[PDB]
């Protein structure tokens, strides 16, 4: 894989010695649910900027769903898996 | 400022690309249906052939030779010459030249048999040539 | 060595399978339009019906009954009888039995009328059954 | 209880949606080929024009005009006016009216030439109006 | 990304104080082979629950094959790219 460091992530820096600095751990997320985890189950990248393309497979208590979603200024992609209904492909605005 | 989807389930693709207004549905779904649909027209272009065959049930288009044909039944609708089959009685269309053959013919009218020309007329015959008033 | 394409976009599908000098070029537009395109040849074939309709504008076929109707208006390529209508014509052609119903018929020619056969002929009448020379 | 299929290969598109008794097969070929199948029927609804051309060779749907043409050659289909050409020969068939136009006529059988009427027949002439027995 | 930690997994806990405890690495899988490595060579994800989706490129000694596929109780999706023969898509029962 290759994520290099994005802007606004906050990162824990040991200063090792005097004139060396080095980067360790990383603090902060952009991809999370907001709901108990009962409802939703998000699994999932997030791309490049403005983060807008979700591998995500949202398990809800509904169903099982895999996306491949695109979030533009009216031009709305998608990429879609169930199990009731099955392999869809769409384009919207 | 239109919509389009791509399925794919049990019953098979359901696929449409759709304005509000307008739009082109296409199934092929599971039970030996297949259908297309659109709201202006369709058109498809070839270079031999435009065959469709249900038990010897054809059309077929060739660059000049229509065939309609199933079993005894066939309009050729050739280049310069219709022909019009059941056997035994033909009609060819020609430029000039028109045949009703058949083994018998029947005629009814109810107000006009016009029959004119700009030659001769001939009408051969064998044990009766009859009329009436 | 050949190249393929199948796109997605606001007008829509836009498939392609592409050789050099070949190819089988179909579209959805979403203009109400579809598309087939070939440099050989298109086939289809079923097992009941192939039916075509615009506003009462059919070409079906059946296993043996092929049918060109619109309003008023049919041919029906029937098995052994060949059924021509606008009501009131009829035109049957059969193995050996041709009738041309109407209510009137006129005819005309500029060379010839040549009406043979090879047993008796009958024309019964009415008021009139006239000549010229 | 069924199974799909989605290809894509060198030679192109070999879709199927299959039953275990049924199914709709379609290609997509790099040979110049297109084919469509299925076990039950094909329909196909439009709202302007269903036309197929390979140099000069239509079959067309309107909402009225089915027009089956090549050069030199086409049926019309036209509401409640069906014209077959052959330059120069017509055969309209209207409600009441049939006309036979030509340049030249033939006309053969071998039983019978039954010509009748409900009101006066006439056959106007030239040079020759012949008989024989 | 976004994993969170499932259950069933075992995890490295230092107690860095008293009443101080974090997590610092994972001891456990759910996604290998069994098999001898000149013969299989998975490279692939789990999701969710029950681990029914596998994002894999499995080269074997025959081909080398992407996948996408789905396991459910008779609804069984796929998505498959080959070299020999190249774009799937299929569902299945």
């Amino acid at each position: 894989q290759f994520i290099p460091l994005r802007n606004d992530d906050i990162i824990l820096i040991e200063i090792q010695s005097f004139t060396k600095g080095e980067i360790i751990e990383l603090i902060s997320n952009s991809a999370i649910s907001t709901k108990k985890a009962q409802q939703q189950l998000l699994q999932r990248q997030l791309l490049g900027s403005k983060e807008n393309c979700e591998m995500a497979y949202t398990q809800t208590s509904d169903s099982e769903t895999f996306s491949l979603t695109q979030v533009n200024e009216d031009c709305e992609n998608s990429f879609l898996i169930n199990d009731k209904k099955g392999i869809f492909l769409r384009y919207k605005s | 400022k239109a919509d389009h989807i791509f399925n794919l389930e049990e019953q098979g693709l359901l696929i449409d690309i759709k304005d509000d207004s307008k739009g082109c549905t296409t199934k092929l779904e599971s039970s030996g249906k297949i259908t297309h649909n659109a709201t202006e027209s369709i058109e498809s272009s070839a270079d031999k052939q435009i065959i469709e065959n249900v038990k010897d049930s054809k059309i077929s288009i060739t660059e000049k030779e229509i065939l309609l044909a199933t079993k005894k039944s066939s309009i050729m609708l050739s280049e310069d010459k219709i022909v019009i089959k059941i056997g035994n009685s033909l009609i060819i269309l020609d430029d000039s030249n028109i045949s009703l053959e058949s083994a018998t013919i029947n005629i009814k009218s109810s107000a006009n048999i016009n029959i004119q020309a700009s030659q001769n007329i001939d009408i051969k015959s064998l044990n009766n040539s009859i009329k009436a008033d």
